């Protein structure tokens, strides 16, 4: 039922990997009204505070939700290192 | 075409029974397995591991309640199919016996691979290795913070094994340890159908990347290690399972654990005077927003008479729903590609009621929180004590395992004799098969040494690990 | 130069005779095995009749070793005396490069040697105490490490004034040392030429010797208690 | 009776000193049949596996045997640093 350690470690590793490009990530988490699934919102912006993009993920399982967040962060890093 | 005769396999790996068997002797095969499992040292050790509180339930008493719920879901499924006259069409005419026994033994040994102190004992093993192997530095082309010369990226055919070994060693899971314990260490030699009932997840431990969207739920956690890759392929070939597929009977065991998740802890809280029965009833009434399940039990009692009827009331409403969900989605479960669980209705919302009350009033108690921090410190200290064993060379460790009386390593040799004999025998058997004249021997030897170190730590009771940690630090 | 005293050879031979025989008897008193089991082990390891068999039939625990010791002494002592007498000029000169004890006499001691290392010295309880003792001594040396990091002037002020307002932690550790070791240090450093370029080296050597004397002069039981108390455990 | 700590430390120091010249040492130890003395065999070879030389020492005392091994290793190091 509880989040697995490896998923949290991978999420932190992705966060640090994208932080190595002088970036930052904000994290928000809550529970939705009627969809009966937890929601996590991520925002990516640079140090000066210029927001680049945001995303929101909804799921009733912690493991799947964290994996989706981690792979979205990895895709963001990949796209941001394709150029710039 | 659904045919359960191709799934219920009564063959073994060693000295397998060959030839045609009747319905009576087939049942006798599944009773010896029960005798082996019940009278095993792994099951006896479950009474010295804590669930939450160190008349309180242990893991042995908890797994006995899950076993009863599993029996009841299987019996409801079997009885409902006979009403539709589908028992003969599905191949279950002469297999109603083993069908329940497999579920009952899978529910029993569903927590035999958990390390001491549980979840925080699992994290401590992962972080300590993460600092020595740095798996995140082997994802791409050579960069390297690895502390081992042999596992550092430098050699395309050899780097894949390096990154696989580095990723696998930092992913310790109790379910993956259960398969290894049941086959390599204990050498119980169970049937193929029995082993498939404890394969909860299908993601390999060395997997790095994104999982396919068709199996994003069945591969949420690691399922098996790299040292069991050959054994899992044989199991899949024996049970006719595709890659990343599940055994049909595993779903029933998963639903049984979800029903018995927090209800026992709430009863255990009252016995420790955290609150009273009336206070718990008021808390449940406030959190709910019940009449058929909780109110019926409340007016039928007072402590050993409130839960005794609440359990019955919730079972009579949850078991038929699980049976109907199992029956409706039968082709997908039989194929092994069902990407959901049996349990978004009034049934699933009820479990969250018990879930929310337990996390707020029981799991947040100061006494429960303190034990979680102490357990994390104990496991980290034990791994540091045995660190000199991992710093030796191949020749030195070979001399240590062969001679057993070394005059050059007094400290290292004495630590070696503290390991259990079964783990040492498993290590000897594992390394006694690899090609010696190969450029892959050091990597496999280091992997097996790390696995041998991990087996010794995870096979302890909470009480034994604390005593050993205190004694090895010259405190007691 | 590099010569030995003639009487030292007799003391060396006495220790070699009483090397493992007592430990074998102590093992039986701790129920590691029984007298019959030990006799069977000795019979298997030997390959005895005049020494061990005579004692076995003359008993049962306090009657087996009591005659085994006599039987081995009556066969080992005359050999040592003859070896001492034969090589007398070399022993008197102090240049004898061998020990008193390659015959049936020296092979007998290896019998007791091999049984003790395999069945007694390998016991888990004996092995555990060896690892705990190594940890205790290492920890005690780390606690007193600040004493070795001070300077010559600071340590001189510490040993002279005994009430220092600049080193509260270091001064309190200094008072735990025994008075005899401190007196020996004072006498040793009270003789070297002060106006010499060798004073700091000798002072550091004597300070290290003073630290080593304090650790080695403890009983096992006292060192464990001090280690546990200084770590805020007891 | 048991080996002294200083002798083992000196043996390890000599082994590391010769290892600083990208070399290696193999160690073998056993008990002889009738000479009634322990035997230790050392082999010196480079990383590629080309054996340079070997030696065997026999003695019934551990301290003397280890000192002989250490001084032979030191002589090997001296001879191998006289040239090459
Ligand atoms: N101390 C503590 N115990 C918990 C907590 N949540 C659940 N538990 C206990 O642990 C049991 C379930 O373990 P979980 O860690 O939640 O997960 P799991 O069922 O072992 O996980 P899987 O093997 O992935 O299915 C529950 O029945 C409780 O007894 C928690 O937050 N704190
Ligand atoms: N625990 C343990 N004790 C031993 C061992 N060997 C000998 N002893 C004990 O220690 C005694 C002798 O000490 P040793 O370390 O062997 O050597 P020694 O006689 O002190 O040495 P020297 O001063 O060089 O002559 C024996 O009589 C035994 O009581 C061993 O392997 N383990
Ligand atoms: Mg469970
Ligand atoms: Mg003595």
């Amino acid at each position: 039922g509880r989040l697995y350690s490896g998923n949290l470690a991978a999420f932190k590793a992705a966060t640090n990997k994208l932080f190595q490009l002088d970036l930052a990530v904000i994290y928000d988490d809550w529970y939705d009204a009627y969809t009966r699934k937890d929601c996590i919102r991520l925002r990516i912006e640079d140090r000066s505070g210029n927001l680049i993009d945001t995303s929101t993920f909804y799921h009733h399982d912690e493991d799947v939700l964290f994996n989706m967040c981690t792979d979205w962060l990895n895709h963001m890093y990949d796209q941001l290192k394709d150029w710039k | 075409q659904i045919d359960f005769r191709k799934k219920i396999n009564w063959h073994r790996r060693y000295r397998s029974p060959q030839g045609v068997k009747t319905e009576h002797e087939i049942l006798r095969i599944f009773e010896s397995d029960r005798g082996r499992i019940i009278n095993s040292p792994a099951i006896r050790r479950l009474q010295q591991k804590t669930q939450v509180f160190p008349a309180v339930r242990t893991r042995l008493t908890h797994s006995m309640e899950v076993q009863q719920v599993g029996r009841y879901i299987a019996k409801e499924i079997l009885s409902r199919l006979k009403e539709l006259k589908l028992l003969e069409a599905y191949g279950l005419d002469e297999l109603t016996g083993p069908f329940e026994s497999i579920v009952e033994m899978s529910c029993l040994m569903h927590d035999i691979g958990n390390p001491p102190f549980g979840h925080f004992g699992e994290a401590a093993i992962n972080d300590w290795f993460r600092q020595r192997l740095h798996p995140e530095d082997a994802e791409s082309q050579p960069l390297d913070r690895c502390s081992v010369a042999a596992l550092r990226l430098r050699e395309e055919p050899l780097n894949e094994l390096r990154r696989k070994i580095r990723q696998d060693l930092c992913h310790f899971e109790g379910n993956a340890q259960g398969i290894r314990l049941v086959h390599t260490l204990m050498r119980m030699n169970l049937t193929w159908a029995q082993v498939g009932g404890i394969l909860k997840y299908t993601r390999p431990a060395w997997w790095r990347g994104e999982t396919p969207e068709t199996h994003h739920y069945l591969m949420k956690k690691p399922g098996y290690y790299l040292s069991e890759e050959a054994y899992i392929a044989r199991l899949r070939k024996e049970l006719n399972l595709a890659l990343y597929s599940r055994f049909p009977l595993t779903w029933i065991m998963e639903a049984a654990d979800d029903i018995s998740y927090c209800v026992a802890d709430l009863e255990d809280a009252v016995e420790k005077r955290i609150f009273t029965v009336e206070q718990l009833y008021h808390h449940l009434h406030e959190a709910w927003g019940f009449s058929l399940v909780v109110e019926n039990a409340w007016e039928k009692s007072t402590e050993d008479q409130f839960f005794m009827y609440l359990r019955v009331n919730t079972l009579n409403k949850l078991v038929p729903y699980a049976a109907q969900r199992f029956i409706d989605n039968l082709p997908a479960i039989f194929a092994g590609t069902f990407n959901h669980a049996l349990l978004a209705s009034e049934c699933s919302d009820l479990l969250k009621l018990y879930k929310n009350v337990a996390v707020k009033h029981v799991f947040s108690h100061p006494d429960v929180e303190r034990l979680e921090l102490q357990g994390y410190r104990v496991i980290s200290g034990l791994l540091e004590i045995y660190r000199p064993l991992l710093s030796l060379s191949l020749s030195d460790f070979t001399e240590l395992v062969e001679k057993e009386r070394v005059k050059r390593f007094p400290i290292e040799s004495r630590l070696f004799h503290k390991l259990s004999t079964r783990h040492r025998l498993a290590y000897v058997e594992a390394v006694s098969k690899l090609p010696s004249d190969s450029p892959e021997f050091p990597l496999w030897e280091y992997y097996y040494r790390c696995r041998l170190l991990q087996d010794y730590i995870s096979g302890m009771t909470d009480l034994y690990a604390w005593d050993e940690y205190r004694r090895l630090m010259a405190v007691e």
